[PDB]
């Protein structure tokens, strides 16, 4: 279904909903995510530096391209759909009517465009875990660490760092005084069964669910939007993935999510 | 008070 | 040159930023200014008057109706927000910014700045022409009579609504009839703000014009009184920036682009 106003009419009546976000959403407020064809960091995707063994292999250089991505989130700003969410997220709750995202985006963006009942299932750049202890604070800090000042920078070229483990971010509880890492999933590390059974829950109450910037098809989308679906839930798919004619979902609507979605959501 | 556009 | 730019907004502490209607412009929101900007069979010289109202209020409404539905899918530009982030991010650390605005769209409320003058009135404000008060009213519709009308066709009949139909004060001690507590041509500027914003200004140690220019209304009421102290003022809109006569900080093209380098 190609068609507007039948999607309207579901969105009237639906009470619980939840939304499920792509990097898609990201990619419209010019965040970079190192896996597309031309986007390198100095010599290396993604997929080298996001694994737990280079960081126990890496720390100076896995925390300068962390650091790197947490300073260039301060010229990138949410995008039209970013809001819409918060924003019908809010409206909604007004009238007793529940709105959650679930989200495989780290840059926080939704929490910034005010979206507040998140889930944050790839963790986030602006949270930290430490390795001695475990405990997970929040941290904005430009720079996060004196040593990264204005380090991380992306060039080829560019000399390392080479920052000592000692002075990369540690515990401030000195009772510990560990290490911390980003608390991020990376390559080859499973998703927290906290989050997945809150998710679990919060999809078994939902009776509209839409996929955002990605599609119901792919993970990890693919681990939701088709429990929910089966349950003959309705999905609606907003990207700008063609997603040949027989991959879109009930309701699909192509294009970019910042145009399509304000629209949709009003 | 001032008029919008000072008038115009 | 930028980094100029950034060296004052390093050292600067109290900051004024002047939005015009660019801004509004650049989230989609129309403004029914000369090339193609008609609402209906007319523009809006014709409809924002106190005798349009007086005249016909049926027709003023839903102009003004169809205005607050289209905001409910416009969404705040980057800009917007840069500003409302730069204004929570600098208070924090004690320094002043404040927003004194042309429009009334409620679009920087929206992207969360707080210490804004809206020097037009806004939309989403409600003057009762009998008693004088001044709520805030987002309903939508803000009454049934207008429900779904204000399309924007030129061939659109007219709601043609009874005057006792339309908004009313819902103090029914009084239930006189609601105007869009906004300015309209031929209509003063509350002395009140002026007040407000000529000691704000006067405060400030830089100013920022975005998506409009210093040299005309209503930035030019200001743009002197702060550019008189030798304050530095910086313009970030789509006007064109002549050969050799370029200003100190013209900073041309869309702010949704342009600005949120600046302040970062
Ligand atoms: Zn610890
Ligand atoms: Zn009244």
């Amino acid at each position: 279904s190609s068609d507007l106003t039948a999607f309207r009419e579901h969105f009237a009546k639906a009470k619980h909903i939840a939304i499920i976000t792509g990097a898609g959403v990201s990619a419209e407020s010019g965040v970079p995510t190192f896996r597309g064809p031309g986007g390198f960091w100095r010599k290396w995707q993604a997929q080298d530096l996001a694994t737990p063994e280079a960081f126990s292999r890496d720390p100076s250089l896995v925390w300068e391209f962390y650091h790197y991505r947490r300073e260039v989130m301060r010229s990138k700003m949410p995008n039209p759909a970013h809001l819409a969410i918060a924003e019908c997220e809010a409206r909604l709750g007004q009238q007793g009517r529940s709105v959650v995202i679930i989200t495989q985006n780290i840059d926080e963006l939704h929490h910034r465009a005010g979206s507040k009942h998140v889930y944050e299932i790839h963790g986030s750049l602006f949270k930290t875990r430490c390795m001695s202890c475990g405990e997970v604070k929040a941290n904005h800090k430009s720079p996060i660490c004196p040593a990264l000042d204005g380090k991380g920078a992306p060039d080829p070229n560019t000399k390392e760092a080479r920052i000592p483990v000692e002075l990369l971010p540690r515990c401030e509880r000195k009772s510990c005084n560990g290490l911390l890492r980003p608390h991020v999933v990376w390559f080859g590390e499973t998703l927290d069964s906290d989050i997945l059974t809150a998710v679990e829950r919060e999809l078994e109450k939902c009776d509209l669910c839409l996929v955002v910037g990605t599609s119901s098809i792919v993970y990890p989308a693919a681990m939701f939007a088709p429990q929910v679906a089966s349950r003959g839930v309705p999905v609606a798919e907003f990207n700008m993935e063609c997603t040949p004619a027989t991959q879109r979902f009930k309701y699909h609507f192509e294009g970019p999510c910042g145009s399509t979605l304000p629209p949709a959501l009003e | 008070x001032v008029l919008x556009e000072y008038g115009v």
